[PDB]
């Protein structure tokens, strides 16, 4: 019947389910309730003047499944979206933060990509990021999540937004296909792969580009590590110098976000936080980004790697560069100081 | 006559099908039960031990008694689920 | 005190 | 679709005929809808006002406002009831 | 569908559009609650020595419909019966009036009949009080109760249990199809009834019984009281002492009470209610059965008639005829001083 | 956790 099509989309939670991931800051909240913790939204948003503080205390407390709950017992009670409620309840920084936390991991990243593309010049630097670091699991959730909201594909507003062997890089990770080498460790095809980035590249007068594309689409992450230090027996250059010297445009800034997501992932956001800071002022949204689509993967390791390099914990740099509740939420998302 | 004593009745008859006239379910006969009744929603969802661990939450499983009370405890949860979301999202 | 668990999605 | 499956989904959308397109349960139209399920109940019933006398105490009653979840509570308090006098008397 | 017949014998209360029919001496409980004087009644029997003025004083506060929710929800409770509860809690004068506050009239009635029913043999006394009162309505439901209770119609019980005229005239009255008579008045009828009642008994030597049966049980009352009145044009006796004369036994007996009956019925209570504690001592079995069975009809009543011939009150009778508990009982279903 | 009415006889 249509009372089965409706049974099979549902269940619930409070033990639920296993995604730990200790490498998150976020964890769930311990005794949750999300009937009290829509209750207390609502009072917060009606009262004169927007208590933030609640709202932000409970929903960067609470756990990304957890704040689905939330949002949806609100919908219950009010008949109101509560993604509304909070864009109009809310402004500035501290309204993107929210707003952002109050997606799905993969709904966020496709809202980011469809942002990054609106228009002529793209915003170019966030679409790399996201193609750049999501793994084939989160890349297909975002392909099947791009498609539910956008009604198209996602491949095809990348084919729109990129020309040349940038949309061909964009194209090729985007389908989340990478290998995952798991125990066999494949000397012969490590060698190959490092001469052939070797020949398409420095050794040649040019580029070969295609090449380079498929051994760091297609190669494991571990095999690519391994590849990328072998590289260095035939190349005068690391990888990360090569491209800087074989290429330029976006293709080059897509190919150094690549390579460094492969070699070392959680500092490879650490340099971006860095990098969001350092001068007069802030880069908010690049900040605000990686605070919410890594909080609950690898903010932990993030945060060891940003402390190792820069000395000064990130807990410490975001009270730094930014204050307010926007700030405060950073801060439950950054989860403590090293 | 009514297909809505049609429905209550329905439910009468098949809480005592499965708990025997033990009367009371286990999560075994519940398992069986939903599992009939509902083919294609349990092993749709994540958790197996979901049935299995359910019984915690429910309206008094402690001794491992489901009582009728608790399995109309049960059922009340999914029809206003369902009710819920397909008058949001349908039609 | 029909007390009862609802589901979500 | 088992029994079970059309029996909640009954219970479901007959609430939906008489909450109007408005959402909540009038009183009138709650007396308009119980008159619908139910052949010998409320002729039995000598109490003229009954439906009203119902429609109080059931889940959320004070407003002139009855969700699903009250009108299902009604189901709660009806057919519990009937299954009991099917154990202690007819089982 | 087995629902719709469970179903069926369901209610809400129901919430009563009725009256306590104004002459009683007991009326519905003001704000009433059955789960609290259930837990009241049990927690005075689980107390040592039974307290007992708890469960008389809220027993006969109760009206007969408040009784049986209490002993409703004392079952949902305790999961035991009230009726057993209570005839192990309680001894005595006390236990037999409890016990029958907390049958519903028909139920009382029927009990009575049959525990008198039995005997060769039997008490006669009894089965005249209940058959020579009660009306139509009342009697339907007493066989409709006994039925359901004893499996055996009433009628077979007083066919078995009685025998001769007595027999006749009571399975006759059982019946409960006496006529209504309403505005019009027959007084062509009301002679014709006047000279056979004569032409009957007084005016011949030998009796022809069948004649007095069936007048004085299918004709009304309103048209009895008219007949009884014009008889005494036809008779140097009124229709009391010509039955003393004419009949004997068991069937004068039957006969008086029903006259009364039809003549002053709450009258003939209050002569039933002094004649039991007119003596030394008292018969409790006739009190009991009339402050139980007519204390929520016309109790009010009985005690204006009482107070009329006696010169004092039916409360001043019960306090000096009786003590205790079992007094305090008495005196609450009596209702007041007169 | 609702609450349903009381239904007797």
């Amino acid at each position: 019947s249509t009372v089965h099509e409706i049974l099979c989309k549902l269940s619930l939670e409070g033990d639920h389910s296993t995604p730990p991931s200790a490498y998150g800051s976020v964890k769930p909240y311990t005794n949750f309730d999300a009937e009290r913790d829509a209750l207390n939204i609502e009072t917060a948003v009606k009262t004169k003047g927007v208590d933030e503080v609640t709202i932000v205390n409970i929903l960067t407390n609470r756990s990304n499944v957890q704040r689905q709950d939330i949002a949806f017992a609100y919908q219950r009670r009010t008949k109101k979206e509560l993604p509304s409620a909070l864009k109009s309840a809310l402004s500035g920084h501290l309204e993107t933060v929210i707003l952002g936390l109050l997606k799905t991991p993969a709904q966020y990243d496709a809202s980011e990509l469809k942002a990054s593309m609106k228009g002529l010049g793209t915003d170019e630097d966030s679409l790399i990021e996201i193609i750049c670091s999501r793994t084939n699991q989160e890349l297909q959730e975002i392909n099947r999540v791009y498609k539910e909201m956008y009604k198209t594909d996602l491949e095809k507003d990348i084919i729109s937004d990129t020309s040349g062997d940038f949309r061909k890089l964009m194209v090729a990770l985007a389908k989340g296909r990478r290998a995952e080498d798991g125990s066999v460790i494949d000397y012969e095809l490590i060698d190959q792969d490092a001469r052939e980035l070797y020949d398409a590249g420095v050794k040649r007068k040019g580029t070969d580009v295609p090449k380079w594309i498929s051994i760091m689409t297609e190669r494991s992450v571990c095999h690519l590590q391994k590849v990328f230090e072998r590289y260095k027996s035939y190349s005068p250059y690391d990888m990360l110098e090569s491209i800087k010297k074989e290429v330029k445009g976006d293709l080059e800034n897509a190919f150094l976000n690549l390579v460094q997501c492969i070699q070392n992932k959680p500092l490879y956001f650490a340099d971006r936080l860095y990098d969001s800071m350092k001068g007069k002022g802030t880069r908010d949204k690049v900040l605000i980004r990686i605070m919410v689509s890594r909080s609950e993967v690898d903010m932990l390791k993030i945060r060891s790697e940003f402390k190792r390099k820069y000395g000064k914990s990130l807990y410490y740099y975001i009270q730094q560069d930014t204050k307010g509740d926007y700030q405060k939420a950073l801060l439950y998302l950054c989860g403590g100081d090293d | 006559p009514s297909q809505m004593e049609h429905a209550m009745e329905t439910m009468m008859f098949t809480f005592h099908k499965f708990a025997g006239d033990k009367g009371y379910l286990t999560k075994e006969d519940l398992r069986v039960l939903m599992e009939k009744e509902f083919p294609g929603f349990l092993e749709n969802q994540k958790d197996p031990l979901a049935v299995d661990k359910i019984m915690k939450d429910l309206d008094q499983c402690r001794d491992g008694k489901v009582g009728f009370q608790s399995f109309f405890s049960l059922i009340a949860g999914l029809t206003i689920a369902c009710n819920d979301y397909f008058v949001v999202h349908m039609k | 005190p029909t007390f009862f668990p609802r589901f979500e999605f």
